[PDB]
């Protein structure tokens, strides 16, 4: 392709945004300006990423380009494309392309990145052979067939798509790195074929049964979050596995996470799990996610000294004193638990975020010297206090303190009772099983503001 | 401020990163989601404003994802804000101011 004589740009590239993109590209200082085809031939490399571009007319006499960025536009055709055999790598993701048709003669391709597009069919990718990198994450793709004979290929990802069968990944054994997040896939017995494969990511699948992973000992990074796993045995021969995610499943038995030394992030939350003392081994672990369960003893934790990072909340536990050892956490989350006792929490010296809502907490003292706090949370405790002898007239010491050392006033008291510091008083004409009240103050420690609040009843006694 | 019920990693992406793209960076979570369904959004230089959607989130699962190789000459950090909402249309949570530090290779 070859312009005939000297032509202005915004002729050539009748794009109003392209026509600017090549005055500066071609050197020229007006859009009106003309250019000859040596000009055009000099362009063999083209970033125009996020110009609000909707039409590449013009590009076909670009007859040297090798590279090409056309990302986060509003393309829709690109026809333009289609006789440039130069091409080397196209970024084209985020835009409107419905028909890849013009990609289909592009044999030197080594990278194509197309996601976030509206591409369905991708038969035009199939004789596209030399392909190394291939990314077709959010279009609407069902049928991956195209992709069989594409034998050159190390990362691939056609996450949030509409992909159950992976029957044609069977030959793409020099796969390393797989994305196939977000799809209908049960079935991944086709997986037990790609043993180069370093990094798995298949969350929000329909997963049940991992045993194909058994022989792919060169996983260093696997995600199976959001599946239907629950036995997990398989996992004790990949030794290899750095980074684990397996949350939002149904499992209970961590056995075989015991061996997996190597780990230093693994997510658990949303399980089936009462019992952590397979993970007390795990020292090289900086993220643990536990949320979601229903632990009680989280004892095994406190060997896991290199933790920053810690999840538990939503689960059973009472004692969170196993904490006090991991003297590196940074974040700690522990809302809708039963604990009451936060003395321990002082030693986690270098603490930035504290989320312990929904506990039983009514004294903040052990915290007020965390002045490294830039995120707290404190609101929604509750707690029964040990019964007191119900009587015509009865008196309660106030237990709520704030961070100061200094009693917080009751927000409100049950049955029209009183507050004269240190003590809520009722007077009860009849008998009654209990009465309570409320608190709420906010509070700052360090830089991290919540509300401190809570609902406390008192049980009586006859 | 302000924490509600937020729950987010701290996350750093390495420089000149290899694809496949997008990249999954950290699974962000608000507690209201095991009383109904949660939808997410984020906000903010790098995703919704200049540059435009270097970061994206799953809307349903809370996963936050880097689109392309980032580089720590030219944006070293970027200052993110995540949303939340029900079915339905709430808000069960404030924005949460969410860092992201470029580190390296
Ligand atoms: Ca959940
Ligand atoms: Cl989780």
């Amino acid at each position: 392709a070859t312009i005939t004589q000297d032509t202005p740009i915004n002729q050539i590239f009748t794009d109003t945004a392209l026509a600017e993109k090549m005055k500066t590209v071609l050197g020229k200082t007006n859009v009106t300006d003309t250019v000859s085809q040596t000009d055009l031939d000099q362009v063999t490399t083209l970033q125009a990423d996020r110009l609000g571009i909707k039409s590449i007319d013009g590009v076909e006499y670009l007859n040297n380009l090798t590279q090409i960025n056309f990302s986060n536009n509003q393309l829709t055709d690109i026809t333009p494309l289609k006789n440039l055999t130069k091409l080397v790598d196209i970024l084209m993701n985020n835009n409107q392309i419905a028909d890849i048709t013009p990609l289909a003669n592009l044999t030197n391709l080594t990278g194509l990145t197309l996601f976030n597009n509206q591409i369905t069919d991708i038969d035009p990718l199939k004789n596209l052979t030399n392909l190394n990198r291939l990314e077709l994450s959010s279009n609407t793709i069902s049928d991956i067939s195209a992709l069989s004979g594409l034998t050159s290929l190390q990362q691939l990802s056609f996450s949030s798509n509409q992909v159950t069968d992976l029957k044609p990944l069977a030959n793409l054994t020099t796969l390393e790195r797989l994305d196939i997040s977000s799809n209908k896939v049960s079935d991944i017995s086709v997986l037990a074929k790609l043993t180069n494969l370093e990094s798995l990511i298949a969350t929000n699948n329909q997963i049940s049964d991992i045993t194909p992973l058994g022989i792919l000992t060169n996983l260093d990074e696997l995600s199976l979050n959001g599946n239907q796993l629950k036995d997990i045995g398989t996992l004790a021969s990949l030794t290899n596995l750095t980074d684990l995610d397996l949350a939002n499943n149904q499992i209970s038995n961590l056995a075989p996470l015991s061996g997996l030394t190597k780990l230093t992030e693994l997510k658990l939350g949303a399980n089936q799990i009462s019992n952590i003392s397979p993970l007390a081994g795990l020292t090289a672990l900086t993220n643990l996610e536990l949320n979601e369960n229903q632990l009680e003893d989280i004892s095994p934790i406190s060997n896991l000294k290199n933790l920053t990072y810690l999840t538990l909340y939503f689960n059973n536990i009472s004692d969170i004193s196993p904490v006090s050892s991991l003297t590196k956490l940074q974040r700690l989350f522990f809302s809708n638990n039963k604990v009451s006792d936060v003395s321990s929490l002082a030693n986690l010296t270098n603490i930035n975020w504290l989320s312990a809502g929904h506990n039983q907490i009514s004294d903040l003292t052990p915290l007020a010297n965390l002045t490294r706090i830039t995120q707290l949370g404190l609101n929604d405790q509750a707690w029964t206090n040990a019964p007191v002898n119900y009587k015509a007239n009865v008196s309660i010491p106030n237990t709520v303190k704030n961070v100061t050392g200094a009693l917080i006033a009751p927000a409100t008291i049950s049955d029209g009772g009183s507050y004269t510091e240190p003590d809520i008083t009722w007077n009860l004409p009849s008998y009654t099983n209990e009465v309570s009240y409320t608190f709420s103050q906010p509070v700052t420690i360090g830089k991290g503001t919540t509300t401190f609040s809570g609902t406390v009843t008192q049980p009586l006694k006859a | 401020g302000p924490l509600g019920s937020w729950v987010i990693p701290p996350i750093s992406c390495p420089e000149n990163e290899k694809g496949p793209f997008p990249k999954n960076l950290v699974q962000i979570k608000s507690n209201k989601d095991k009383e109904g369904k949660v939808f997410y959004s984020i906000t903010g230089q790098g995703a919704d404003t200049p540059p435009v959607g270097v970061f994206i989130i799953e809307r349903e699962t809370g996963w936050l994802k880097v689109t392309e190789p980032l580089d720590r000459e030219r944006i070293a950090t970027y200052t993110l804000f995540s949303h939340a909402v029900s079915s339905n249309g709430n808000a069960v949570e404030d924005p949460m101011e969410i860092l992201i530090t470029v580190t390296d290779q």
